[PDB]
Parts: C-alpha cells; structure tokens; sequence
C-alpha cells in the first residue's frame, strides 16, 4: 500500500524537513501538547508504560525527563525492531534527530540532541508485546504497576467498537497503580470524506467512556486532535 | 496511515 515496512513509514511521515507539510504540523502539536503534560503539567513518576509505541520514539522524548523508567510496547513484533534498531544504536537506524532537536528547542534548549538521545536509551529497558484486548494486555511477563500509561495515536485506531474501546482503557487499568496517570492523545475524525461510521464525533462520548472504564479525569484538551489526562479510581 | 501508526495505518 503507501508504505511497506515500518522503516519505509517512518521515512515518509517523520523525517521533519517540511515545515509546512501535514505530518509536521501535526507532529509540532503532538509534541507541543506532552512537552505540556510532562514537563510543565508535571505528571510524573517512576515508571510509564507506553502503549502502541509503533517504531516511533517522538512520544517518549518529553516523558522521560519525566520517568525515571520507560517501558515501550506494541502489538507488532516488526514494529518493535525497528524502535531497538534505533536504541541499541544498530546499523541504519532511522535519524530522529531532527525531532529530537525540536523537542530540545521546546524544552528551552537546556541540552543539544545527544544528551537527550541518550536519556531515552537508559530510560528505557524492556521492549514488550502489548495486546490492548487482553485482561493481561502485556501477557504473561511480569511488571511492577505503573504510575503512567500512557498512549498517543492508538487507542481509537485499535478499537472498531465503543465496547472493544472500554475494555481496552479498563484492561489498561490493570497496568497501573491506584491514583496512576493516564495520558491519551488521539484524534476525533470528522465526517468529511467517511466512509462507515465512527466511535464518536464527542468530547463528552470518550470522557464518558474514560469514565465508566474506572478513572477521574483531570483534564481534556482539544489541540480534531485531543489530549486527556486521567487517574486511576 | 499517518499519524496512525502500523499496521493499524
């Protein structure tokens, strides 16, 4: 289809050298929108599990100035070597640097490239299968429970259903601590051009879901991309 | 797809 591997997907959208193209803006609000969440809102804690990582590491970048340890996850074992590719500094790894030195300038330019490259790549220790339908979504592997989950551009896309969606932000649940943070960013699609129907329009339908599924939400930001921070009831 | 990432995109 439009691109086949996950290293052909991130050399089409992420290589950050348009400023003006689509995949930037909507990278520039992603990125402005956690260095919010985890460096000026202050959620933080020991451990974040991060859920749909794909082969991408820009989600990660503010947040581990935040955890002290990262846990990434994805439910596509191709996608999780190419993100090690990138962390054990194997051949060919795909450059985020052009994304890592953006999130430096938001971040004040207290530190160049490398030095945040390398706070990711000890922040981070376990690279794990994550299925967001299972009671277990990690399985059988054993993890401490987390102070943060935290999942930016899955959730919706891996769930048809309203009914698949909660389970999956209850299954979540099972990852975290009680008064644990979790942080969704996501998109509500627009009718425009749809083919079929979609989960919501609809602010209100994802916090009720959010709801129901056993959290307190502190706070919903639209940026249709939305932020939402919540805590485990 | 983007910023869906695969194979959900």
């Amino acid at each position: 289809l439009s691109h086949f591997n996950p290293r052909d997907y991130l050399e089409k959208y992420y290589k950050f050298g348009s400023r003006h193209s689509a995949e930037s803006q909507i990278l520039k609000h992603l990125l402005k929108n956690l260095f919010k969440i985890f460096c000026l809102d202050g959620v933080k804690g020991d451990l974040l599990i991060d859920i749909g990582s794909g082969p991408t590491i820009y989600q990660l970048l503010s947040a581990c100035e935040s955890f002290k340890e990262i846990v990434v996850t994805d439910y596509s074992d191709q996608n999780l070597q190419e993100l090690e590719k990138w962390l054990k500094k194997e051949p060919a790894a795909f450059d985020w640097s052009p994304v890592v030195t953006y999130v430096c300038d938001l971040e004040g330019n207290r530190v160049k490239g490398p030095e945040k490259e390398e706070k990711l790549r000890q922040a981070v220790k376990q690279v794990l299968k994550c299925d967001v339908t299972q009671s277990q979504p990690l399985g059988a592997v054993p993890l401490p429970p987390a102070d943060c989950v935290l999942s930016t551009l899955c959730l919706d896309a891996a769930c048809p259903d309203l009914p698949t969606y909660c389970r999956a932000l209850r299954n979540l649940g099972s990852l975290l601590k009680p008064g644990g943070f979790l942080v969704i960013m996501d998109a509500l699609k627009s009718s425009y051009y749809m083919i079929g129907e979609q989960k919501f329009s609809g602010r209100e339908a994802v916090e009720a879901a959010v709801k129901e599924a056993g959290y307190t939400i502190e706070w919903f930001e639209v940026i249709g991309l939305f932020s939402l921070v919540a805590r485990k009831l | 797809g983007f910023p869906y990432k695969p194979x959900f995109c």
